[PDB]
């Protein structure tokens, strides 16, 4: 199953949409590639079969 | 965690390895406490790798 809806994370004990801050979080988090990077970090492409 | 976790002026609290908010169930056999004080514009650079 499959999830995209943006909710900022209200981790906290306070009715917070906000914007950034204490318990108040946005998910989703960016990727970063760059060559200078060493082997176990470089991005892999993955294609599964069922 | 909870003491520290609750303590209002925190601003950031940023971890690298694991979930931030549930460590009441982990366990660690150590735990290393270093501190000191920087300026505002290299607080970013606490990053490992700055």
């Amino acid at each position: 199953e499959r999830d995209i809806s943006t909710e900022i994370y209200q981790a906290g004990n306070k009715p917070c949409n906000g914007v950034a801050g204490f318990n108040c979080y946005f998910p989703l988090r960016s990727y970063s590639f760059r060559p200078t990077y060493g082997v176990g970090h470089q991005p892999y492409r993955v294609v599964v079969l069922s | 965690y909870s003491v520290l976790y609750n303590l209002a002026p925190f601003f950031t609290f940023k971890c690298y390895g694991v979930s931030p908010t549930k460590l009441n169930d982990l366990c660690f056999t150590n735990v290393y406490a270093d501190s000191f004080v920087i300026r505002g514009d290299e607080v970013r650079q606490i990053a490992p790798g700055q």
